[PDB]
RNA sequence: UGGAGAGUUUGAUCCUGGCUCAGGGUGAACGCUGGCGGCGUGCCUAAGACAUGCAAGUCGUGCGGGCCGCGGGAUUUUACUCCGUGGUCAGCGGCGGACGGGUGAGUAACGCGUGGGUGACCUACCCGGAAGAGGGGGACAACCCGGGGAAACUCGGGCUAAUCCCCCAUGUGGACCCGCCCCUUGGGGUGUGUCCAAAGGGCUUUGCCCGCUUCCGGAUGGGCCCGCGUCCCAUCAGCUAGUUGGUGGGGUAAUGGCCCACCAAGGCGACGACGGGUAGCCGGUCUGAGAGGAUGGCCGGCCACAGGGGCACUGAGACACGGGCCCCACUCCUACGGGAGGCAGCAGUUAGGAAUCUUCCGCAAUGGGCGCAAGCCUGACGGAGCGACGCCGCUUGGAGGAAGAAGCCCUUCGGGGUGUAAACUCCUGAACCCGGGACGAAACCCCCGACGAGGGGACUGACGGUACCGGGGUAAUAGCGCCGGCCAACUCCGUGCCAGCAGCCGCGGUAAUACGGAGGGCGCGAGCGUUACCCGGAUUCACUGGGCGUAAAGGGCGUGUAGGCGGCCUGGGGCGUCCCAUGUGA
């Protein structure tokens, strides 16, 4: 099973500051504001000129732990995006972002993607009408993503779906707020997200 | 055979398990033999790489 | 006696049939002549049955004994169905 | 296509038959050079009329004795006696490779 | 331990024993015909080759001799015959041979 | 859309060069650890030996009986005997037992792959088309009577039916010899002569249903032959006497030295014969940027085998896994004379081994055999069981939560770490409980129509009370390896060339990031490590893609055989080469 365990305490190390825990990990802490040096006895010491191995692995680690999903599945998604034709690149995040789970805190109706997680696994999420409880699940383009209307009334539902008043939502998604339904327009270019992580290191860590 | 570990209890009738894996340091030593199969106890008092040396998970903080 | 049959596909818990021209002397899933079709008896889609009648029609023309759930599924694409 | 070669006769020594030594190149599959080798076929003469030095084409037939599978089709040139001298030289070699 | 369809062995040795005896007359009678040609034979050289023709279609009726190992047999017998009949006088009784 | 390199020879350097590692893979095994599901997968060894059950039969619409019953008759004397009908038993006869299932022992072979050839052939059941079935006769089991053997079985005598066997006829046709045409390997046609057919059964009974005969055609499946391809040793160099070819026979469905008589003296070999080694081949699989290398386990295709060696019978088809004969070895029975047996079918047991499953459910589906049908058989098969053995999916929570509890660890004594981690607060609700509940199954069959097309009708579920849907509902498992460099991760103690680590370099001799423990950290996660094996890196057998002055490597030098290679101009052929179209590449 996905990780379990400390988070914004990768937070740390990362060096970047990761959004794992949403609601804190976004205000005076990811603990990262409080101490921004890696976790354990040395964190706070002068770090060592990095090994081309170590970058290209930590940035990896970086997105990888972004979306916590695990090394197998990451990795054969990364093969998948190879396969695939054009950039290779952003493809993998192509198919990263077309994880249900994800989509559904891209949507706003969970405020991490670890609570996103237990929402589509406790079947409070559908595609299409039909339900559908597997984080791995491929959106893909066209595809509506309710919350389930027995799940509406929850304080937590409701609560995240308010909190979306103002908000706006990434290009290639749509969001009526009321109906707590968003849509899957289209797959997000590299350009869309805003992650602090350079892909060029990660395909070069798959090449040894 | 090599016998690898802390201490271990194998005496003239023992039976084991050979694996192979080179000495290095004595010749003609080219197998090791695996602890905790046949008549090789495990090492007792290990606390770490416990899986090499075959000795079961310990129970007091666990 | 070659035979217009069905030879099993698909999975465990999923069947899914080729409608073949085959010798009966041959194993059930082996190789076969001709498929001329394929029927799915779940109809988990909207296309759970084709035959290429035509070809049904010239088997049948050099003496091929259908199964009868073989014929059964020839009946239905109006194999025989004439005039 | 009953399969037709060509080569030259390289022995009429039997009754009714002759010995065709038959000649095919071909690119080497790894090294790719052009490569020839060669193979003798007996062929069926059932009329003593082929010699020692004719070209003949042979042709795939119905077995006639154990490894005589070929008839001879036809003449194709007489002479070439230059091409049996080459398998002649090459075959009294051998008593030279042994002890 | 008692399997009913050593029943097929049984049926066998008849059949075994039915053909056998088929073939031997076939045998015993062409050696007869082609034997009285040998002296050159009227009628009864012919008259028992085509007792024989007879026996030998009659086998391939059934099991015995099947096909056209019963037309070789003509064949060999009908031949020989005729061959050895010409080597003395004339096909006489007409019995079994195209004029 | 495809290509990473590092460590290690020195005081240092460059080069050579080996070794080692990082990557992918697995029918695995071993250690520690282990929650769920789906789909796969599971004797690599002893082609060892096997208890027990089950694994190929079916047809009464081919035939005649026996045995156990019941009913009605000829009979009014109870003896004899006719018919009908219910169980049941085998026998005769047919079709099936040559498929399906198992295995890889042998095989380096037209075995296999691939493409051709058959004027050199066969093909039961099936489909199409043409034509027939008219007389007559015979036997053998069943059953009855006797004999031998301990048993396995077996000998003798007597009756009997058929779709069993045979004779005569009819000959649409076909076969053979001779001849003649056409065609060209034995392919068509044709003329005398000769020779060859058949079986009956059922009826809701004068007209249908199942069959039978001969012939031609199709379809399927096969046999034979051929070109090319198919591992290691030349420290195996010469091999051959059915050998090589011929003429004539035999044998086959058919070609052939396949076999035999006789004749000739031949055949093969460094382009590797002969010999030895090792191995089932392939589609594929793994690896690799590719070229290549390794491999042939699952699944499909072909071969070969059925305790070891031979052999033939029957048959369309076998030289026949669950048929027969003989020899050999082993096990069991034995009245010592004689017999019985063959799981490389499904399970299962035992032995070997590091190691590989249930003596389960079901014919409901698919397929197969026999049957007019109903059905019967089917360890094929469809399922379930067991093993993290593999792959994929999912859980062990989610959001808040301190300048930050305790405990444990560092400390320059100020402070730092584990750490939002916990405690605690809300929130969701794997497990578990309640309810509904499958798809897989429409046919065979019956009725209308015509037994055809079409329409109507009824039955049928092993998996399974499972999947899936609905209601309720508990915060509810984490481990393994690593932290000197290659390589991601550092400190305190213990220890003192000991105990030990160790893939390679090398650590350990009192301040060890290398040993053992702690804290902390890195990496993967129901797994993580280990060992073993393949490819990779290894451009380290170099075709792509290497080298030989001194690193390994130019033969001591010549002569020259086979072979390899070949100046300039013109013309012909078009074998290589290139192009188009087409068949094939399941
Ligand atoms: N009994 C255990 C072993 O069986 C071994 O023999 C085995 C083999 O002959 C054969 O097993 C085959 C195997 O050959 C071949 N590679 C295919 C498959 N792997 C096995 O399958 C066999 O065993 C599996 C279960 O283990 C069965 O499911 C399968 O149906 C059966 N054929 O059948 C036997 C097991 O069925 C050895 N005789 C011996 O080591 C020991 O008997
Ligand atoms: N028409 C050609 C074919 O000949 C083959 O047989 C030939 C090959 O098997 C063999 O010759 C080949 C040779 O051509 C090729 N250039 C070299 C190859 N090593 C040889 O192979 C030979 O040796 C190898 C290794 O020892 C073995 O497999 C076997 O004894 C033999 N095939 O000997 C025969 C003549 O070369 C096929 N088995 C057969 O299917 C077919 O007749
Ligand atoms: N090694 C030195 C000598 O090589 C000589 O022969 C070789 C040399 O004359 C010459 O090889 C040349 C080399 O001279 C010069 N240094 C440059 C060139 N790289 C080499 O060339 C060789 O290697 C390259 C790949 O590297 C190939 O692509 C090429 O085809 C091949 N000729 O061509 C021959 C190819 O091997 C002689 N064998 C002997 O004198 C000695 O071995
Ligand atoms: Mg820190
Ligand atoms: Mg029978
Ligand atoms: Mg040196
Ligand atoms: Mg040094
Ligand atoms: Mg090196
Ligand atoms: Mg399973
Ligand atoms: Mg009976
Ligand atoms: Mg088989
Ligand atoms: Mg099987
Ligand atoms: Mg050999
Ligand atoms: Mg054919
Ligand atoms: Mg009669
Ligand atoms: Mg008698
Ligand atoms: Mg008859
Ligand atoms: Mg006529
Ligand atoms: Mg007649
Ligand atoms: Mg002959
Ligand atoms: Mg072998
Ligand atoms: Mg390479
Ligand atoms: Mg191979
Ligand atoms: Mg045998
Ligand atoms: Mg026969
Ligand atoms: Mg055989
Ligand atoms: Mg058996
Ligand atoms: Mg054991
Ligand atoms: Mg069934
Ligand atoms: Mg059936
Ligand atoms: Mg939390
Ligand atoms: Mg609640
Ligand atoms: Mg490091
Ligand atoms: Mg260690
Ligand atoms: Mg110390
Ligand atoms: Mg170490
Ligand atoms: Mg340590
Ligand atoms: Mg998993
Ligand atoms: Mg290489
Ligand atoms: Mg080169
Ligand atoms: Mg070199
Ligand atoms: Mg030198
Ligand atoms: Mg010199
Ligand atoms: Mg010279
Ligand atoms: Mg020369
Ligand atoms: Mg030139
Ligand atoms: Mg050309």
């Amino acid at each position: 099973g996905r990780y379990i365990g400390p988070v914004c305490r990768l937070c740390r190390r990362e060096g970047v500051k990761l959004y794992l825990k949403g609601e804190r990990c976004y205000s005076p802490k990811c603990a990262m504001e409080r101490r921004p040096y890696p976790p354990g006895q040395h964190g706070q010491k002068r770090a060592r000129r990095p090994s081309d191995y170590a970058v290209r692995l930590r940035e990896k680690q970086k997105l990888r732990r972004i979306y916590g999903i695990s090394e197998r599945q990451f990795r054969n998604l990364f093969e998948e995006a190879s396969k695939k034709k054009g950039v290779t690149g952003s493809v993998f995040l192509g198919l990263l972002e077309s994880r249900l789970d994800n989509v559904v805190y891209r949507l706003g109706f969970a405020v991490s993607r670890r609570q996103a997680r237990q929402l589509v696994r406790h079947g409070h999420i559908t595609v299409n009408g039909r339900r559908v409880d597997l984080p791995s699940y491929r959106v893909r383009p066209g595809d509506e993503i309710a919350v389930a209307e027995k799940s509406r009334n929850l304080e937590l539902i409701r609560q995240n779906l308010e909190a979306m008043k103002g908000r706006k939502v990434g290009p290639w998604l749509s969001l009526d707020v009321e109906g707590m339904k968003g849509k899957f327009l289209r797959l997000p270019d590299r350009e869309d997200l805003a992650l602090p992580v350079n892909e060029q290191l990660v395909i070069e860590f798959y090449s040894r | 055979a090599y016998i690898p570990g802390e201490g271990h209890n194998l005496q003239e009738h023992s039976v084991v398990l050979i694996r192979g894996g080179r000495v290095k340091d004595l010749p003609g030593v080219r197998y090791h033999i695996v602890r905790g199969v046949y008549d090789a106890a495990g090492v007792k008092d290990r606390k770490k790489s416990r899986s090499k040396y075959g000795t079961k998970k310990p129970k007091e903080a666990a | 006696m070659v035979k217009i049959r069905l030879a099993r596909f698909g999975s465990k818990h999923n069947p899914h049939y080729r409608i073949v021209v085959t010798d009966a002397r041959r194993k059930r899933d082996g190789k076969y002549i001709e498929k001329i079709g394929y029927y799915d008896p779940r109809k988990t889609t909207p296309d759970w049955l084709k035959v290429d009648v035509e070809r049904a029609r010239y088997w049948l023309s050099v003496g091929a004994q259908p199964t009868d759930t073989a014929r059964r599924l020839l009946r239905q694409a109006g194999v025989f169905r004439q005039e | 296509p009953k399969k037709v070669l060509t080569g030259v006769v390289v022995s009429d020594k039997m009754q009714k038959t002759v010995t065709v030594l038959v000649e095919r190149q071909f690119p080497h599959p790894l090294y790719g050079k052009v490569i020839k080798r060669s193979k003798k076929y007996l062929a069926h003469d059932p009329e003593e009329k082929y010699k020692l030095g004719d070209v003949v084409e042979i042709i795939e037939s119905r077995p006639i004795s154990k490894r005589k599978r070929f008839r001879v089709l036809r003449l194709v040139e007489s002479g070439r006696m230059d091409l049996v001298e080459k398998y002649l030289i090459r075959r009294q070699n051998y008593e030279s490779l042994s002890k | 331990r008692n399997l009913s369809a050593l029943k097929r062995h049984r049926q066998s040795l008849k059949r075994r024993l039915r053909n056998k005896a088929k073939k031997s007359a076939i045998k015993t009678l062409s050696k007869k015909a082609i034997q009285l040609a040998q002296e050159g034979k009227a009628e009864e050289a012919l008259k028992i080759m085509r007792k024989a023709e007879s026996l030998i279609d009659k086998a391939a009726k059934g099991s015995t001799l099947h096909k056209n190992a019963a037309a070789r047999r003509k064949s060999r017998l009908m031949r020989k015959v005729r061959q050895l009949l010409e080597a003395a006088g004339a096909p006489l009784i007409g019995g079994g041979l195209s004029a």
